[PDB]
């Protein structure tokens, strides 16, 4: 435990260099804040002595009032100023970590993003980067107010009285000692109840989630007593933990009120002839007692606020626990290049000893050898898990390959991604519509298109035949949270978006996989008349009526084992016969 | 504030504990104010008396006063934090039970218009934010009011005008400042939660559509508008720190006005005597120490706004009406049930496309039917009409030629046995994960079913007592499915509904489950909803679904005889 937590804190300190100018103004204003606390305590003590001891009227103390008001006004400005600089320090770190997380996720690409659910990433970017704010905004500026301010009170009281400065300084080594004695007892209760408490925290969300299962078994009424008897256990276990947690806090409030009690008694008796010790021989002064009394509660306030801001350290290292591992993963990714393809003609694809490698480093496809001349459409057939879609991710630029993969004779890894993708267009297995409306998704390839060629895209893909079904027509905000489109309807939009622009290579990936009968024959017909206009690489399961496709590749564990026209593979015995004749079709 | 009323009813239970926790927050907070007020007077009285009159001055009485006042704020704060948190934890149990009980009658229907992954994480946070209305909003605001009072009456004996202008200033800020800051930040808090969920909506669609955005050259156009939302979002966050900074600075210019006033005003005589002497300190130091009562108050405007949002957000989720209405006729559960459907239609709420166009389906008793379809055809929507998650708008559903809507819920749950598509593994022990199927079963009764379905590996190393859930042993996907069947077997019901029982399984365990379902459920009617084609020969009829319709129907051999969609399933 202590090994990692030391490594995480150095990560937080590394990020604090971003906005180090404002973490210094917060530290500088914290010193100035502790000066105005002393100035007003001195001004009040000198005002109060004049009007209490020598009975000077309030109308003769106009100068100390004027300076006392100004100190109070300055104090309020610094507190207002210090909060804003603390937030500014906090948000630069969050704004810059979020850019490093989003830059890392964009460069890693869809190959790595698909490893975790979109809500698992959205917790990293929203919840766990916003958890680091109160470490840099509150806790770090307070850990510097807790060491500067309390020393200013001691340094400002020592000239007037060395015992008053010793009452406050005598509890400086007592609080950490006593806070650790209760820590030994707390670790006994914390560790005994650690397994059960973490076991009972996720209880209510576990009954709330999967409330369907309680419904279908008629156990919704008997699980009220499970929530009742898991909240009695949670309360009793956590109160025995909290009897020691509030005792550690109470140490500060014990010495907070003992330090105001001793100052009151020592000064109170010093004015009565008793307790002559503790003060330099010049004499005892009422204003030297007011100054110490006003400043005694303010000695512990920086150390009391720090108690409330300490939770911000735990939730910033837990945030750093999962943010450090995110930024430390090797994540080898495809090499970017500068060369680009001038011609918009269909490309020639040939691969020699091509190996596709996962972002973590393992190989997803083995030694692939294939050649696809310009204008020729190939089709990928194989068993599930054979590396069919890994070849389509490599051609897309989403995966890193160690072998050779050439586009028009130019190596793919030496081809600039931002220009290669302008010659690339495919339809995936699942319709992913990331634009706001239905028209924004279709025009996602070229948003500055007129209605003529927008209306052509919809009719060519039969997106316009279900438009009357939709409420707002072509401008309907689409999604699972608004105007759900069936998988057949959303796949026709993904086809319409892919065919909007002419391309060089079309990497259709199992488009008619999960569709109803009508949309399957509307998607496939549109993509059968679209695969001709440029070199096309399709992967599919329905290998019947696949004769018109020129060359058929069969994949096995990551190798293209058989190739050629459908007629030559169908009649001849081989792995394609195994796929076709053994028409199990498990799904 | 009217939406905060349903949960204040929950607070009425355990009012004693909540009242005692507030009372200890006043005794502690009066001891804090009294320690400094008495110390300031003791220092002033000792200094005025001087060395002369050592025995004349009654220093023992304040000395025991400053000792008692110091102890009762160290100990009072200890028990204030215990009773407040203990009372909060009891209300949390009532809030969790109230929220759960108001969500069961609409568990699959009222929660289907949200994204259930992030909805229930928000519900749990909404209950936790409601549970802290007492600690963050009620205990300070109510504890500050009755300290401003005791101080006001307490100081009214020495001088009325000073106590009324210190208590008056303190009362004004207590009653006027939280409302003016809750009003000032009301728009921002609405903007903050709207821009937060917009950034989550734009980020999730940026990550999910990253393959499509990158190819179509929109990954940077859609990141710019994602980063412009964050700029808008961070601006809303910045304006909340301009109300946290302003309220923290204003409360310091008010605690400064009440010290300048008790210096100027209490130096013109406290009561009768023009030269009060020690009395000036007792008023300046009271005004100095009395504004720690309002220190919790300066943040209670931010916490009240959050609790109100949670109160509204929880309420409009649980204040909507259940889709289905279960009668109370108290019928008896049949021994064998036959399923009949006639033209069942159902459009999901807030949708314009029919999920179930029309379903005609006859399932006699002791008959094994299979439903085939691709993704999103509507088959798992059909199973939720049979368990009465929704009500078909047009169509009639029959059990033994008696309408399914005429069965009381306690009888319907004993007629229908269902294994869901998404098997839920409860956190509780392995025995408790099975005892929800049948509470009255014995440990040996649980064991025989557990080892019969192939889950004998769960019967070792305190197997029947292993935690087996979140924060414990996690079952594999194949083992989890066998657990669902183990509940359907224990919960003996005439009709058994299956929802992709063999999804995502290798043929080895797919065969084991399929052969387990045909032999155990031989005498019980089965309506299995399948996305695969393996082992469908043992079913008396196979019903192929397509886009909410029954396109084909008939026995397995009959379906192959006539060319159709089922033929296209095997041969592409
Ligand atoms: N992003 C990834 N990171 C790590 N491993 C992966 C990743 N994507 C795929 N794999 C693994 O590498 C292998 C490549 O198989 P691939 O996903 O290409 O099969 P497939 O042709 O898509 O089959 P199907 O189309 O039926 O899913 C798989 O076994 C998979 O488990
Ligand atoms: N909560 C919901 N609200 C609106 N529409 C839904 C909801 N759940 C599912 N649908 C839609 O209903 C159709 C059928 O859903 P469902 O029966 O869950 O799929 P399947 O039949 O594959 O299990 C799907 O196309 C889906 O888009
Ligand atoms: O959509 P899924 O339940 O097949
Ligand atoms: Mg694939
Ligand atoms: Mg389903």
């Amino acid at each position: 435990n202590k090994s990692r937590q030391k490594e995480l804190t150095r990560w937080l300190k590394q990020q604090s260099v971003i906005s180090q100018r404002w973490l210094n103004i917060s530290r500088l204003l914290g010193f100035v804040s502790g000066i105005l606390i002393i100035a007003q305590a001195w001004f009040m003590a000198r005002i109060l002595q004049h009007m209490i001891m020598e009975n000077i009227p309030r109308e003769a103390l106009l100068l100390p009032f004027t300076l006392l008001v100004l100190t109070f006004v300055l104090r309020a400005w610094v507190v207002w100023l210090r909060e804003r600089v603390g937030y500014h320090a906090g948000q630069h770190i969050r704004f810059a970590i979020r850019r490093q997380v989003l830059d890392r996720l964009q460069q890693a690409g869809p190959a790595w993003i698909q490893g975790k659910p979109a809500g698992s990433w959205a917790t990293l970017v929203l919840e766990q980067i916003d958890d680091m704010h109160d470490y840099y905004a509150r806790y770090l500026p307070q850990m510097a107010l807790a060491v500067s301010v309390p020393l200013l009170i001691v340094v400002a009281i020592f000239p007037s009285n060395w015992a008053a400065a010793l009452i406050l300084l005598g509890t400086a080594p007592l609080i950490p000692l006593f806070m650790a004695l209760v820590g030994m007892g707390a670790a006994d209760a914390n560790r005994r109840n650690f397994l059960a408490l973490a076991r009972l925290s996720g209880h209510f969300l576990d009954r709330l989630r999967g409330m369907e299962t309680l419904r279908i078994f008629g156990r919704g009424e008997a699980e009220i007593e499970s929530i009742r008897s898991a909240s009695e256990d949670f309360r009793q276990r956590t109160m025995e933990v909290l009897r020691l947690a509030f005792l550690s806090s109470g140490i500060l409030e014990f010495f907070t009120s003992l330090s105001i009690a001793l100052v009151a008694v020592y000064f109170g008796f010093s004015y009565l002839g008793e307790l002559d010790f503790g003060h330099y021989d010049t004499g005892v002064t009422l204003a030297a007692g007011f100054l110490a009394l006003i400043l005694a509660p303010e000695f512990f306030q920086p150390l009391r606020d720090l108690g409330t801001f300490y939770h911000a350290k735990a939730q910033a290292v837990g945030a750093a626990d999962s943010l450090k591992t995110f930024m430390e993963t090797p994540l080898a990714h495809p090499q970017r290049g500068e060369a680009e393809l001038a011609s918009t003609d269909p490309v020639t694809i040939e691969a020699e000893e091509l190996f596709i490698t996962s972002p973590e480093g393992k190989t997803l496809a083995g030694p692939l050898n294939f050649t696809l001349p310009a204008g020729q459409r190939a089709v990928l057939v194989g068993r599930s898990g054979s590396g069919k879609s890994s070849l389509l991710n490599a051609l897309s630029g989403f995966l890193s390959y160690q072998g050779s993969l050439r586009i028009n004779g130019i190596e793919l890894r030496d081809l600039s991604p931002e220009s290669w993708r302008k010659h690339l267009s495919w339809v995936g297995q699942n319709p992913q519509l990331p634009a706001a409306t239905l028209r924004d998704n279709v025009l996602l390839a070229r948003p500055d298109a007129s209605e003529q060629e927008l209306q052509a895209a919809l009719d060519n893909a039969w997106v316009s035949e279900f438009l009357p079904l939709l409420p707002q027509g072509v401008d309907t905000p689409v999604g699972d949270q608004a105007a759900r489109l069936s998988v057949g309807q959303a796949q026709r939009v993904a086809v319409a978006r892919a065919l909007l622009n002419p391309c060089s290579l079309l990497l259709l990936d199992e488009p008619a996989a999960s569709l109803d009968a009508h949309s399957e024959q509307r998607v496939m017909e549109a993509l059968n008349a679209a695969s001709l206009r440029q070199t096309t690489l399709m992967v599919t399961h329905q290998l019947e009526d696949l004769a018109d496709w020129d060359v058929i590749w069969v994949m096995q564990d990551g190798r293209i084992i058989e190739q050629g026209r459908y007629a030559e593979l169908s009649v001849a015995g081989g792995p394609f016969a195994t796929l076709l004749a053994h028409r199990q079709e498990e799904i | 504030m009217r939406a905060l009323l349903p949960y204040l009813a929950l607070y009425k239970r355990h009012k004693w504990m909540l009242s005692l926790g507030i009372v200890l927050a006043i005794v502690t907070l009066l001891a804090s104010i009294g320690l400094l007020t008495l110390s300031g007077w003791f220092l002033s009285a000792s200094a005025v008396a001087g060395v002369a009159g050592l025995y004349s001055f009654n220093y023992m009485l304040p000395a025991a006063g400053v000792r008692g006042a110091a102890i009762t704020r160290t100990a009072g704060r200890y028990f204030e934090r215990l009773v407040s948190h203990d009372a909060t934890f009891r209300v949390l149990q009532h809030l969790r039970i109230y929220t759960f009980s108001k969500l069961l009658p609409l568990s699959p229907a009222g929660l289907a218009r949200y994204r259930q992954g992030e909805l229930l994480n928000r519900v749990v946070a909404d209950v936790d934010t409601l549970d802290h209305l007492y600690l963050r909003v009620i205990s300070p605001l109510v504890g500050a009011f009755v300290v401003i009072m005791v101080v006001t009456i307490g100081l009214s004996f020495l001088d009325f005008t000073l106590a009324f202008t210190l208590g008056g200033i303190m009362l004004l800020t207590l009653f006027l400042m939280p409302p003016l800051f809750y009003r000032a930040g009301k728009s921002t808090g609405q903007n903050l939660t709207h821009l937060r969920g917009q950034y989550r909506q734009q980020l999730t669609a940026w990550l999910q559509g990253q393959a499509e955005l990158t190819i179509f050259g929109a990954s940077d156009r859609y990141r710019t508008q994602l980063e412009n939302t964050e700029i808008q979002w961070l601006e809303a966050q910045r304006r909340q720190s301009e109300l946290t900074a302003l309220s923290q600075a204003i409360m310091l210019l008010i605690g400064a006005l009440a010290v300048i006033l008790m210096l100027w005003m209490a130096s013109g005589g406290v009561g009768g005597n023009a030269q009060p002497g020690a009395l000036i300190a007792l008023f300046v130091f009271c005004a100095l120490a009395a504004f720690e009562a309002l220190a919790p108050v300066t943040g209670a405007f931010q916490h009240l706004g959050q609790v109100i949002a949670s109160a509204v957000r929880i309420s409009d989720l649980t204040d909507q009406k259940p889709e289905v209405t279960f009668p109370d006729t108290q019928t008896r559960v049949a021994d064998r049930v036959s399923l009949t459907l006639r033209d069942v239609q159902f459009t999901y709420p807030e949708q314009s496309q029919q999920a179930l166009k029309g379903i005609s389906l006859q399932v006699n008793a002791g008959e094994h039917i299979a439903i085939l379809g691709r993704t999103g055809c509507g088959k798992s929507t059909l199973l939720q009409q049979l368990t009465r998650a929704w009500d078909p708008q047009q169509g009639e559903i029959l059990l033994n030629d008696s309408p399914i809507a005429s069965l009381n819920e306690a009888a319907l749950r004993q007629t229908i046995s269902v294994v869901p598509q998404r098997v839920h593994l409860f956190s509780a022990t392995l025995r408790d994960n099975l005892l929800l199927a049948s509470p009255g079963s014995s440990d040996e009764a649980l064991s025989e079913i557990l080892r019969r379905v192939g889950l004998e590996k769960l019967l070792e190393d305190a197997g029947l007592n292993s935690w087996l859930g979140e924060g414990g042993r996690q079952l594999s996907g194949g083992e989890l499915r066998r657990l669902a069947i183990a509940r359907a077997l224990l919960h003996d019901a005439p009709l058994v509904l299956l929802d992709e029982p063999t999804e995502g399984l290798d043929a080895t365990t797919e065969s084991q489950i399929l052969e387990l379902l045909a032999e155990m459920m031989r005498e019980k009617t089965v309506l299995m909803v399948t996305h695969r084609l393996r082992g469908l020969s043992r079913f008396q009829q196979i019903i192929v679904m397509d886009n909410g319709q029954i396109i084909e129907q008939g026995t397995h051999a009959e379906l192959l005889a006539r060319q159709g969609r089922y033929y296209q399933f095997k041969q592409g």
